[PDB]
């Protein structure tokens, strides 16, 4: 199984709410991290098994998901921080990320 | 915890690149050190992990044969190898110690390799 | 009301329950939350490297198919003897009498006490400064990340003993509950640690052991003012048997350099003999350079 | 024995043992007490002992109810000790012998045979002639006050054996019971505490070891009568009274363990000894020699015997 | 039902048996192991092992994933390969898809060593571990090892008396007992013991015994109070050789004795590098 | 065994109660401190007792937010925090402190708080 | 959960017996607990579990009740004891006391 | 040929009662055991036994688990378990067994539930004690000749007793 | 081992019956000692055995009273004892030590008796 | 048990075999153990167990047997013991021992 | 028990293979081992359990097979291994040898 | 770890040849050692083995009688006594010590025997 984002490239304004997409065929757990990569630099972790945040996770960032699809919503996005996200499968032994929102 | 990766480095195509991923602060016979490739274009993908102290290891089905690694307790490092370097050689080297879970949260800087 | 159809509705011959499964299966990993109680000091082995301690460990989860929707009572709790098919976590200690909760959503407690004496790797350096620290390690065996994880409680799930006392030591109250997670072969396990501090007062093995190798530091005197200082370096022979009664034979030096001094000087005035106030105010010029570092 | 009784227990009335009887009542009290056997091996070093208990405790069961035959004294058969309910004892300080007396209405008196191998936490007060407390708890761990109490019983809870002998102590008759609780985060547990007015006598080391550190306190008598004119003769067997202590301290500290204040029966060991350590002093320098140390320790040792023998 | 596709394997379905060995009629199959320590002192190791074999009757295709644990209550049905250590319930179960099994055993067995006595301040302490069969001949299993990393040490154990030296001898033991064929692994631990105690506990205070000899009616019950706490549990021969210097005080030798000396200084040094 | 409170204390509605509760002759991490609240008018109410040694508790279902704890080992007493402070402050509040139940024997002379 | 007595008065005659009843919101248990207060000062108890009682005490007293019909008796009625008691049941985790039948 | 016919003659029924002697009201059944020192030990009993013989399996020395043994018939000796079987039922079967000057420390080897008449014991004709390969002793070892006769202990009961005969060194 | 036997006696009918068999070489109170009324002309039939360190008997149905027996440990002797002697103890008495099962192995000399 | 046998003596010489066996009726199977006694002399055997004989004078013995016919081989004669025989058992409560024939 | 070698004398030349024949009827194990034997010298391991390698052997003897006839497989022939060579039977207790096949 | 054995040696029909396979390298009361019948133009088959420490044989039973052994420690030997030589003896004797298996991996010379 892979783990593909429905939409390569959603933006919306300052604040606003946002559902992120990560398309699976079927339900195997709540196993999913999340990770964000700015331009120039590594790619950092934000939420682990999709429920907890991370130590120095700023507030706002929230994940869920449940059933064979995913969502999730992020209220207040800052205007500096909008970049590619990735998802994240570490139930089985393909170790897929996601192709980059 | 903090990761220092080697910088900027370049090789001749079919030849074999080695990167030492430098672990400061910790053991190296410990923690797991499982490697990603980030190529731009497609999706990120997966490699393979290793354990530094005994050498177990669980490969992508695709990707045998083109990855194998080395441990060196006296240089607190892990070693990407690599054999026959194609065109696809387009992507970012990391270091991911997953300390907690299988899932990354401690990485390292970034590494440039291009064929 | 039927009393005796409330066991069998959940567990037993009916409902399909099995203790050889995970609770709910193909899903998240059942975090548990752990707590523990100390109950009786003892027995600090510096040879063998022991620290003998019966401790009750209390963990709180959650459970989908042990719920019930028939009795008013919520915290009810059950005999022991109804464990033999009941999930449990695999616990035990690599540094190496129960209760059944069934709440209304699903939380279970389970308690009981571990009988062992539990290995201390310890420094010792130098006692006043080295604080002796006895690690205990509660990571498991059978399961993965994906399917169970260890924890502390956030809200002081340590503590210690209230009419506890304890020889030769002291013990402090704030601790350390860090993680300390495993990676093996098998996969990557959840390791919890706690780190009980020992430090002592102003020296018991002072009045044990120093005083009556000062009682001979004002013996060895005598001297300045042959058959006084060869008895004297005898008796500090004597000294050095007692200090390996139960003592490990550790290859770097102790705190052995305060015998070592004395030893040192005691000979030294009887070679000086076979060459007053000089030489017994060299060593006053030493003792209080001695213990100054020692308020680290 | 067994025709009527597992007919009338399981198949026909179902009696569930994994589960206490009297749904929905009241915390079922018992009247629990011991019998000893022998006491015995009390260490000083690792300050541990044990002690042999017969068990017995009550309870009153509704599912012990017979009809058919007269007789009282019914003690079972040693197969069914795990067919019954049992109350979850623990021991704080940690043919089947299971004789149970059951009644009409109830009244079970189920025997257990324990030799328990308690701990004595020893605070030193005056250890030669001391009243030391070694605790005995009854525990309980399962159920809290709502299901489950424990109390001793009216008359003669506590009592030994017929005139067994005791090695180097005796114990008082009077004793206390007082009814402690332990508080734990799931609820509050059963506490019975046995305060022991246990004393014990200097019998052992009359002979072994601190009575012989008066053998060099009544040699402290001697090395200093004799006049400062004998090399060696004086301090030449006046460096075999810090010798001989060598070999007695480690004698406190071979079958002594340490322990955090300093100890009563060690203080008389030093204190000798520091007058003959300034007595040295005044050779470079009689009649204070004759007289003065036997009327300057007597002072001492009939003030100290008088405060510490509470 | 994913509760009854559990009992497919074990219970009313496909008739598993566990006083049978599967793979039967057929050729010894290799159970490969490797083992795991993590404290080691006092001679007590505590040693976690792990296995891998492999059998036609207990592969599957409804799960994808070969990682699946059980608890461990699964190892009352299963084939256990009969260990036990020739000088002496935390079981991880794991069931890969095409029938490799990653089963483990914790060891709490107390090892024994038959070493080298002799230097015991400078000797290479080899300890043997013999994870050799018990139940079978020849025909149902074979011991053999993961071909790198056999032999695993926790980071923070570094105790004293000793150091646990990198280089570990790695061999066979092949057994030959009435019954028939036994299969015998071992891992020789050069256990090196260290310098520092024996020198300032053991030498150095017995060489200070010379140095108030550079008397005679206590020097001699001064070495006899040395053996008071060396004999109630390489340093027979320092006992030796200052039991005739205590004497040869006591029957150019003011110069001669640290002469006499100096022939026994890298006398030492020379035979007890190795 | 004694439970000593502190005096009288007036405070300003929307303000925080800071109230002790002295126990003298044990430690005060030994037993269950249970505090209460006796009001008139109406019949009483419970709020939830503490362990002083860990901090663990059993709130109320009403009382949730309303009836926060706080415990010292120093100081040897058992502390109380209060929010919101609307009309139902007049009241006369008690530490009890419940041995060998959860019925209540050992009580407090009481502390006057009104709003 | 709540613990609810009969009434909101009674009546009161010196030298005789009463008998009050306290309910609850279910068939709870035997957990009958009274507790011993005056106008003026702070509470204590006199009757846990229906039959025990605290040391210190008038021995007037005589606990009964059980189940769905809860009864506290006092043998004879003194004057300086002219106060309102408190039901309590304490089995389940709502610890809720009595409302008030004053005499 | 499956390996289902194991519980045959076991299992269900062909009367095969765990308990009973083998040839039930007959002669007796004679252990020639040998033991195998490393005191930690290895003992092995092996007796003839025509109830478990067989005529529809080719091999004659094959090999069972040492869980096949909660339904098979032990000796009573009193004071980790295997077990094959030859073509006539010749059970080899051995227990892993612990037992904590020239002198002898003495073994005593008898039987539980019926005397000597239907359960005899014997040692082996040859090589009935076996020692170790490359085992050093502290200066304590035994030397090659052990004496081999009965004790015979009464209460009759059987004796299976060895005279270790030893050295001592400085 | 060695069986040594007393001598002879002639005594009347209806008195007793007092021999002993000397063991030399080991202890009497070790092992089973029978004796056997060897009588000519008719057949042979058990007549009972003891330990002479236990006292354990075990009789026939048809000789009780008989047939007694008296131990003793400082004389390594067994001693028969008979009562009412009739005109059939023309027999040669034999302490039959059978040591390794019901059969008997180890004899004496023959003690002849006569009435 | 009853064991006798009917007939008595058998004339022979010396090299010759002998051989008289005998009938019981319940199973004393490998419980027989045939003795000897001679004038002037103790009660000897010639077997134990059936099967063998006791080490010092090993010399003489052959005997077998199953449920009630035993038969014990005297092939190689000498000139020895000339007296009458028997057969026996040993095993019940019925124990004689007979006598014996060359 | 059936066990031949069917071929003796079969042909050969540097560099080829060759398919033998240790042939059987019914099941004995997966546990044969070629010895190869030089005429006048011992017969030397070259593999054991039909499919793992001796050391101190090339990679050109590589045994296969499987059930009752199994088969020793080399890749490419020398001037120093035309001699003869035997199979061995291993789950028996007559552990007997092949008939023969000389290259 | 290897093994030697004698020279040769001749004898006549009926007699009796003692041969040994010495063990240099290691002791002989350790490893199993199997005994094979080298003879040119007929099939192998089995013949038996022993071990030196025990001296338990396990033989063919279509060889019984012929073959038998012999053992000895203190010359590190295992010798091999033969009777009634025929007319089929023109063969080589080897001594096969297998020990990881009972396929033969130690081999010794032979010895060169006929009749
Ligand atoms: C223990 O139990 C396990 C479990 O059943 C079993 O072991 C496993 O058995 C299976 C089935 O046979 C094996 O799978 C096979 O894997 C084959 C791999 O194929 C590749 O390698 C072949 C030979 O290897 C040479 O070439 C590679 C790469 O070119 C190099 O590593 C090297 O050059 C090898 O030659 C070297 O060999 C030795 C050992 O390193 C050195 O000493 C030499 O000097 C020399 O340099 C090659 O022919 C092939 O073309 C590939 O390159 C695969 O083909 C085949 O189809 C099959 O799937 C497992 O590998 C095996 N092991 C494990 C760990 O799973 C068995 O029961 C038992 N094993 C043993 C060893 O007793
Ligand atoms: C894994 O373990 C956890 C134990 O930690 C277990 O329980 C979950 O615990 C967390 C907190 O430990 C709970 O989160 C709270 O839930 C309430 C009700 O939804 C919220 O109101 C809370 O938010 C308030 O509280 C915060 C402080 O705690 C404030 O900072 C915040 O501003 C809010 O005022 C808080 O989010 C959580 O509800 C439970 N339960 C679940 C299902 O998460 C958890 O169940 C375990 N997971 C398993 C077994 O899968």
């Amino acid at each position: 199984i892979v783990m593909t984002q429905s939409h390569k490239f959603m933006s919306t304004s300052v604040g606003d709410r946002v559902s992120i997409t990560c398309k699976a065929s079927q339900d195997v757990s709540t196993a999913v991290a999340w990770y964000q990569q700015k331009p120039g630099q590594s790619p950092k972790l934000l939420i682990y098994w999709a429920s907890t945040r991370h130590t120095g996770v700023p507030g706002r960032f929230t994940g869920s998901g449940s059933g064979t699809d995913y969502t999730l919503t992020i209220s207040s996005v800052q205007a500096e921080d909008l970049s590619l996200y990735y998802c994240q499968q570490h139930y089985s032994t393909p170790r897929t990320f996601g192709g980059g929102t | 915890v903090q990761l220092q990766q080697s910088g900027a480095e370049l090789m001749k195509p079919g030849a074999a690149v080695k990167i030492s991923c430098k672990a400061t602060g910790h053991t190296i016979s410990r923690y797991w050190i499982d490697w990603l490739k980030q190529r731009p274009g497609h999706g990120l993908e997966w490699i393979g992990e290793i354990l530094p102290g005994s050498g177990s290891t669980n490969y992508n089905e695709k990707f045998k044969g083109k990855a194998t690694f080395t441990a060196e307790k006296s240089s607190n490092t892990a070693y990407m190898q690599l054999s026959s370097l194609t065109s696809e050689d387009s992507a970012v080297y990391y270091c991911a110690m997953g300390v907690r879970g299988n899932y990354f949260d401690y990485w390292g800087q970034g590494t440039t390799l291009t064929v | 009301m039927s009393p005796s159809d409330f066991l069998d509705k959940l567990m037993g011959r009916t409902s399909g329950y099995d203790a050889r499964i995970r609770p709910n299966f193909k899903g998240p990993p059942v975090n548990v939350s752990c707590n523990i109680f100390i109950n009786s000091f003892g027995s600090i082995a510096e040879t063998t490297m022991d620290y003998r301690v019966n401790i009750f460990l209390r963990q709180q989860w959650n459970d989908p198919r042990l719920a019930y929707n028939e009795y008013p009572d919520d915290s009810l709790d059950l005999d022991p003897s109804m464990l033999d098919s009941i999930w449990k976590p695999d616990l035990f200690f690599a540094n190496e009498n129960k209760l059944l909760r069934i709440s209304r959503n699903g939380n279970v407690l389970y308690s009981i006490r571990i009988t062992l004496t539990l290995a201390c790797p310890m420094d010792l350096k130098n006692f006043p400064m080295d604080v002796q620290t006895c690690i205990m390690q509660l990571e498991s065996f059978g399961y993965t990340m994906n399917d169970l994880i260890f924890e502390w409680q956030e809200q002081g799930a340590v503590q210690v003993a209230d009419g506890l006392t304890l020889p030769q030591f002291i013990l402090k109250e704030e601790k350390d509950l860090r993680y300390c997670t495993k990676h093996y072969n098998t996969g990557k396990f959840t390791c919890i640690e706690a780190r009980f501090h020992l430090e002592r007062q102003m020296g018991y093995y002072l009045i044990q052991m120093y005083i009556p190798s000062l009682l001979i530091v004002i013996l060895s005197w005598i001297s300045f003012w042959v058959g006084l200082g060869i008895t004297t370096v005898l008796t500090m022979t004597t000294q050095s048997s007692g200090s390996r009664a139960s003592l490990p034979k550790v290859s770097y030096v102790k705190a052995d350099i305060w015998m070592a001094v004395c030893l040192l000087f005691v000979f030294s005035a009887l070679l000086e003999y076979a060459a007053r106030i000089g030489f017994p105010m060299a060593f006053l010029i030493f003792n209080m350079f001695y213990w100054i570092i020692y308020k680290i």
